């Protein structure tokens, strides 16, 4: 029985001076096709480009 | 042309503001401040009794806007060129035993029959301009007010808990409060707008028993008068973060730092503006105390 949920971290810590961004990222990385280390060297090398 | 019984305490002359948006009579806004104490002390000294001799009354052609101008200068936002005699030489006149120049209710100076404009009692204003004309001296070399001593007073006067600290000393208190972005300045202008004269004409007149009753009534309007005013001088002002709410933090509430640049969080005195405020306080204070 699950409602697998994101629980945006901030709704756990009271001193939100570290907490940042949001559940919005899991949404996004969920899409990225899992990359390899060699793969990222490339994604980064080409962004910087 | 109405008498008194207390010039303030009469509709038209109400003192309100903006609490991020509302109003609230200043007493209500100052009860939202906090002071961390910090070494030192602000041993109040003695305001040097005023420079008795006031500027010569020069006719000059025009309508000297005085309520507005005095304040534009005290807690304005930059009064370009304050102290210029022009406005005060004229204001001096009002301080004579018999004249025409009536002090227009809205806050101005006229001639013979101002017409329409319901000026102030001719007597009240008489005692008023008596001192606040000298105010057009602060410019000249031999009459400067000598400001850092004066700010000692502003403090136990503004902060410093009643009695306890109303005993000559206290620690510079770094003041902070829950603000609302561009808080200090927005607040100052609600005050530039304020009707000062109503406060002074009453302060320089009211007999003696009534005067004290009055001191208590504007204890706060007056503290508020200079809180916004002192922050002009207080050194650094930054925002202290807390928990989503922001808290404006003020360097030192009492230690005038003689700074003249242009911050953003607040007003800023040009150099000559200190020459003016320093002097204005010398008078209100010598007077507040009696």
């Amino acid at each position: 029985r699950y409602h697998e949920s994101v629980l945006e971290i901030a709704d756990i810590f009271d001193q939100a001076d570290f907490i940042q961004t949001s559940d919005a990222v899991r949404q996004l990385r969920a899409l990225m096709p899992t990359l390899s280390t060699s793969q990222i060297r490339h994604a980064i090398e080409r962004i910087a480009q | 042309q109405q008498p008194t019984g207390g010039y303030t305490t009469l509709e038209q002359f109400a003192f309100t503001i903006r609490n991020d948006g509302t109003n609230a009579t200043p007493t209500q806004f100052l009860q939202l401040l906090s002071w961390e104490a910090t070494e030192n002390e602000l041993v109040k000294k003695t305001i040097p009794t005023p420079e008795t001799h006031l500027p010569s009354a020069r006719n000059v052609p025009g309508n000297v806007y005085i309520e507005d101008a005095i304040t534009q200068a005290l807690f304005g936002i930059s009064a370009q060129n304050v102290n210029a005699h022009g406005y005060f030489s004229r204001l001096s006149a009002l301080a004579l035993p018999n004249t025409s120049a009536r002090l227009g209710l809205d806050g101005v100076i006229y001639n013979s029959e101002t017409i329409n404009i319901p000026f102030y009692d001719p007597a009240a204003v008489a005692n008023f301009a008596a001192t606040y004309a000298k105010l057009g001296n602060a410019s000249t070399p031999r009459y400067r007010a000598d400001m850092i001593d004066i700010y000692a007073h502003v403090g136990l006067e503004l902060a410093g808990t009643d009695a306890e600290r109303a005993a000559g000393v206290m620690p510079v208190k770094r003041a902070k409060f829950d603000s609302w972005e561009g808080s200090l300045i927005s607040l100052s202008r609600d005050v530039v707008n304020w009707k000062i004269l109503a406060f002074l004409i009453d302060l320089c007149s009211l007999e003696g028993e009534a005067l004290r009753a009055f001191k208590t009534r504007n204890r706060d309007v007056f503290r508020m008068m200079l809180f916004i005013m002192s922050t002009a001088v207080a050194a650094n002002v930054v925002n202290r973060k807390v928990t989503k709410r922001v808290d404006r933090v003020l360097e030192y509430i009492g230690v005038n730092s003689m700074r003249t640049a242009g911050r953003t969080a607040t007003i800023t005195y040009d150099l000559s503006r200190h020459e003016f405020a320093a002097k204005f306080l010398q008078l209100t204070f010598t007077r507040w105390n009696a």
